[PDB]
RNA sequence: UCUCCAGGCAUACGCGUAUAACAACUCGGAUAACCAUUGUUAGUUAAUCAGAAUAGGCAAUAAUCACACUAUAAAUCACCUAUAACUUCUCUGUUAACCCAACACCGGAAUGCCUAAAGGAAAGAUCCAAAAAGAUAAAAGGAACUCGGCAAACAAGAACC
RNA sequence: GAGCUACCUAAAAACAAUUUUAUGAAUCAACUCGUCUAUGUGGCAAAAUAGUGAGAAGAUUUUUAGGUAGAGGUGAAAAGCCU
């Protein structure tokens, strides 16, 4: 009958086994804050230096940094796996590319550059209006679904640690802080989540990239201001998951400018990275928005889709989030991996000539429409 | 080249071609661990 | 107050207030020049 | 006459160079069509206050958004929620939509 | 690992290598250890962070959650008509324990976020003297103190020239 | 010589909580000032520290750039301030 005081450390005192329980204090905050407002002005509150993560990026060979940031596996292809009038969207589909193209009469931009990104950000405006309303009596959660133009996607998380080198501070070790900041231009959200694409605990033989330098190698650089976690709604919002995104990439990233700067490689690589960046910020906040972080990870994958197109070529990305435990405490021991699946971007159309669209594919234009018809169970 | 003046260009002037080259580059061993194909140079200043 | 911290720098300040362009402007900031020139300091001007 | 004219006498100006006649009221056939039960939409009064609470509050990160952001989302909202009426109505699908289109007469 | 303290991180302005490693142990830190010192070598990577065609016509209606309101001190290019041009990424800032005070000065120093998850150490060793400084406690008394209730107080109430 | 200080011009910024007849109102932070006492008196400081105090939505405070120069400037006149 002896009561042995629990061996712990010490609350205040100056060592490092001490200070991890004060973590825990400040941790069991959270997992103790009824609403999901609180959990996210808890852990996003502290403004400390960050990567900031940009989707769309030059960088040289940014997938595979974008992987290790964020824990997701690449699998080339489509996940494992209603009649509708092919021959209607496709008209509907080439009106949308003429209208834009050869009909409308507008003020252009005195720009004289923007005319060409001006024109592509309007056909895909159009393209993706009238698919949502084409395909809504097959599919009918599009029709109470959301439809957001180049609205803000926020993710904030913690992967990792290093020693700071040099000051006042040198020695001691902090967290690598990232956040991405997003804008798609178009994206879809329901209130019901999708089904999942794969099993959680899915395992397979193919490994996360480990870079061995830090994330300044790949052009990337720091900056300390307001943490936010946003899936384009505030969490009053009732339809608080994702459908599908649709990006438009920069003109200064497409095709013909890469071959000339010499990257040839990344072509590929540029619609890789924007859908691992965008696609597992807007899944982690969803399911940040449902209570699940490091410290609670996820019990639902998360799913979310995208296509991304350079106005012209189309790929078709899939995402499942399996892992919010992206911190060193979190990520000692997790079998767990975020997956991604992607596909080679294939031209849409090849030219308008006279009136009429020329080399449209009707094989892209069926993704786009798979795609849209996913429904949850 | 440096310390030298280029031909000031004007609408529909030629191309700008040095036949010979005043700019000396040495490889320089990275001072911080680099990515494999990155590769560092110390330039003249006027070298863009 | 502790005096003392009447500097109070500012690069804006230090070039308008002393700097080359300022000298020349007048005849008499011209004068200034010469007389530094004649001395041989290394600094004519901020 | 431009976007940014603003006519001293409103209306009565504007009526005497288009040469119309003002008539009080929405036409009693367009009137008549939302009278009917069948054209309203399921849910009509939450999902039009769910696009006012999106449009002025949820979509942005910001407290309090601003009138170039909120007016042109409350407004393209509202145009989709009524454009879910295909369901109803096969024939919605005989129109289509063109923003920033230029209109001009002599 | 323990004990204790409670302004930290960014940006601006400024500063100009004080940054980091190695090697030294002359000088510098008001002492050592160790380096903020000496020598040598390295460093701060951006189309998003930051900096850096012409001529005409023309405007009554604040802001404050802008609605209701009230107010008075009366309060921020655009748009249009013509002309001209008809595809672009170079350049520069980015290190630090830092600046103004002759100093590694208990001083001065703007804004954003946050209040401990960030950042720190009051004691070189010993002793327990006087005087001096600061904190706490007070038997009985309660302004008898003093130029004056100055200072302090388990008080911080009232009133008049 | 107005990077201090005096006043002005332009462009900006900050003001929590609590009460109120709704404000050069009240309570009291941040912030600004500097009443009284002790310490310090070659000091931490060529005017500070520690307490105690005054204002704290305004005739408020603060930032950046510009302006007025000695037979002068500025001054809610202390003959005060102008490194
Ligand atoms: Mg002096
Ligand atoms: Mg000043
Ligand atoms: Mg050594
Ligand atoms: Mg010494
Ligand atoms: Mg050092
Ligand atoms: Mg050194
Ligand atoms: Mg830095
Ligand atoms: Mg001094
Ligand atoms: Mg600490
Ligand atoms: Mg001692
Ligand atoms: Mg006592
Ligand atoms: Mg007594
Ligand atoms: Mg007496
Ligand atoms: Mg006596
Ligand atoms: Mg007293
Ligand atoms: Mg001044
Ligand atoms: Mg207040
Ligand atoms: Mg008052
Ligand atoms: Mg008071
Ligand atoms: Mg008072
Ligand atoms: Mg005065
Ligand atoms: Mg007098
Ligand atoms: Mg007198």
């Amino acid at each position: 009958v002896a009561r042995y005081p629990p061996i712990v450390a010490s609350m205040t005192a100056d060592s490092k086994a001490a200070r991890q329980r004060r973590v825990q204090r400040w941790q069991a905050t959270v997992h103790a804050a009824p609403s999901v407002d609180e959990k996210i002005r808890i852990l996003t509150k502290m403004q400390f230096k960050k990567y900031v993560v940009h989707p769309q990026i030059s960088a040289l060979n940014a997938d595979r940094w974008y992987q290790s940031f964020t824990k997701t596996v690449f699998v080339s292809g489509l996940p494992p796996a209603p009649s509708l009038d092919l021959a209607a969207l496709r008209a509907a589909v080439c009106d949308c590319i003429l209208q834009e193209q050869v009909y409308v009469r507008r003020r252009r931009p005195r720009s004289l550059f923007d005319r060409r990104q001006a024109l592509a950000s309007s056909i895909l405006d159009q393209v993706v209006r009238t698919l949502v309303n084409l395909l809504a009596p097959l599919n009918p959660v599009l029709s109470t679904a959301a439809l957001d133009c180049k609205r803000s996607v926020d993710f904030y998380w913690l992967r990792g640690e290093e020693r700071i080198p040099a000051g006042h501070r040198k020695g001691h070790i902090d967290a690598l802080r990232y956040q991405i900041n997003d804008k798609p231009h178009n994206q879809i959200r329901i209130s019901k989540q999708l089904p999942e694409f794969v099993p959680l605990d899915y395992s397979i033989p193919t490994e996360i990239p480990v870079m061995k330098c830090k994330p300044d190698k790949l052009p990337l650089f720091r900056r300390q201001y307001e943490n936010s976690i946003f899936t384009g709604s505030k969490t009053a919002d009732p339809c608080c998951y994702g459908h599908t995104q649709f990006h438009l990439i920069p003109d200064r990233l497409k095709r013909e400018r890469l071959i000339r700067q010499n990257q040839a490689e990344q072509v590929e690589a540029v619609f890789r990275a924007n859908a691992i960046a965008s696609l597992f910020a807007w899944t982690g906040a969803q399911a940040m928005y449902q209570g699940f972080w490091s410290e609670a990870d996820v019990t639902r994958p998360f799913v979310s889709q995208a296509v991304i197109t350079d106005g012209k070529y189309f790929s078709f990305f899939c995402y499942q989030l399996n892992t919010l435990a992206l911190t060193v405490q979190a990520d000692q021991n997790n079998p767990r991996k975020n997956l991604c699946w992607g596909s080679q971007s294939q031209p849409l159309y090849e030219t308008v000539e006279d009136n009429d669209v020329k080399g449209f594919d009707d094989g892209t234009l069926l993704q786009i429409v798979h795609f849209l018809l996913n429904k949850p169970r | 080249a440096r310390n030298v003046l280029y031909p000031l260009y004007q609408l529909g002037g030629p191309q700008l071609r040095v036949f010979r080259t005043n700019f000396f580059i040495q490889l320089v061993r990275p001072g911080t661990a680099q990515p494999e194909d990155t590769v560092q140079f110390r330039i003249p200043m006027e070298m863009t | 107050r502790a005096r003392g911290n009447e500097y109070q720098p500012s690069n804006i300040k230090r070039k308008h207030k002393h700097g080359w362009v300022r000298r020349l402007s007048t005849p008499a900031g011209v004068q200034v020049i010469l007389r530094r020139m004649l001395k041989g300091r290394k600094s004519l001007s901020h | 006459f431009h976007q940014r004219c603003r006519l001293l006498e409103g209306m009565k100006q504007a009526l005497w160079l288009t040469k119309t006649k003002l008539i009080e009221g929405l036409p009693k056939k367009v009137l008549s069509l939302v009278d009917d039960p069948a054209n309203h939409i399921e849910n009509q009064e939450q999902r039009v206050l769910d696009i006012i609470s999106h449009a002025r509050l949820w979509h942005s990160t910001e407290d309090i958004p601003k009138r170039e952001t909120y007016c042109p989302l409350i407004v393209d909202s509202l145009i989709q929620l009524c454009k879910s009426q295909i369901l109803k109505h096969p024939s919605l699908a005989r129109r289509t939509s063109a923003q920033n289109c230029t209109l001009a007469t002599t």
